[PDB]
């Protein structure tokens, strides 16, 4: 339970929009992860940001996603641009909350985003 | 430098509820065996005693 | 015949498949009747810091 997320806009390929994991308060973390899954394929990774400053991206998403962390509103924002129809999926925010030394990410919450010309 | 419970106060935050619905009466702790059971070492094969 | 069976688990769990309890829309800065997840009453609902 604890945290939560929803929202998102359906846009045409080549657009730009800001996915936001809507904040649920101040939570202890060291790694925020944007992650995407579409039916018919293995659930794949998008990008991780680190409280220290480390930033990792998947190989297929270069130059199209920008990840940023806002510690006042404690939310991670993904600005997505130059879209192609392979991003049609639902996007999840996985946490890092230390459980025994890390684990139990709260990626239950999802945001369905489909990019299409029609 | 504290082997026992350190003196102080700290509130406990509720991490997760699990929908089990069965009786629970006995529990056990699982540890990491650093040494080898077949060929135990003389000493230090565990973790810092 | 295309047979589909939907088995719904009504157990002692945080419900996951729910939502047709539709919400319409909410109103602020106006004294209204409110039923908030079972909390029934009346009042004016404003932003809180
Ligand atoms: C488990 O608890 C139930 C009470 O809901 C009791 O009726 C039953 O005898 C218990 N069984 C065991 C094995 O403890």
């Amino acid at each position: 339970v604890q945290l939560q997320e929803s929202g998102g806009g359906l846009v045409q390929p080549g657009g730009s929009l800001r996915l936001s994991c809507v904040a649920s308060g101040s939570v202890t973390f060291n790694s925020m992860g944007w992650y995407r899954q579409a039916p018919g394929k293995q659930r794949e990774l998008v990008a991780q940001i680190t409280a220290g400053g480390d930033t990792h991206y998947a190989d297929s998403v270069k130059g199209r996603f920008t990840i940023s962390e806002h510690r006042g509103k404690n939310a991670v924002y993904l600005e997505m641009h130059s879209l192609k129809p392979e991003d049609t999926a639902v996007y999840y925010c996985h946490l890092q909350v230390p459980f025994l030394g890390g684990g139990y990410d709260y990626w239950g919450q999802g945001t369905q985003v489909t990019v299409s010309s029609g | 430098l504290v082997r026992d419970l350190p003196q102080g106060f700290s509130a406990l935050e509720p991490l997760v509820d699990l929908p089990i619905g069965i009786n629970i009466t006995r529990f056990q702790t699982l540890l990491a065996l650093h040494r080898s059971y077949l060929t135990p070492g003389d000493s230090s094969s565990g973790w810092t005693a | 015949y295309r047979v589909v069976v939907l088995s719904f688990e009504l157990l002692h769990a945080p419900a996951t498949v729910c939502g047709p309890k539709k919400s319409t829309n909410l109103v602020k800065n106006k004294c209204v009747n409110f039923n908030f997840n079972g909390l029934t009453g009346t009042g004016v609902l404003t932003e809180s810091n």
